[PDB]
């Protein structure tokens, strides 16, 4: 309950520099990726898809 | 006789070829492990 009242001190006041810079920290900043994790992840995708269809179609 | 014994010195460069595949196959999952 005393976090749920902490929040009580009105919206801030916004600027538009700010948010542009964070999001723009959100720009590039490196294609570091791990092909094999990537790799891994698809072949779950494909298992999790290919089970679910059998699953419902039932054929 | 001789020409199967020709025959015969050539299936063995295929255990070459086949060792050579082996290694092929460990390279290109370095080649997947590594990016």
């Amino acid at each position: 309950e005393l976090l749920c009242i902490m929040r009580l001190w009105g919206h801030p006041m916004l600027t538009a520099s700010q948010a542009a810079g964070k999001v723009r920290e959100s720009m590039c900043a490196g294609k570091v990726l791990d092909f094999p994790t990537i790799m891994k992840t698809l072949a779950f995708f494909h298992t999790i898809l290919i089970n679910g269809y059998r699953r419902k179609h039932h054929g | 006789e001789t020409k199967v014994d020709r025959i015969l010195s050539s299936q063995s460069l295929i255990q070459t070829i086949k060792n050579d595949i082996v290694g092929l196959k460990a390279g290109m999952a370095t080649l997947e492990g590594m990016i």
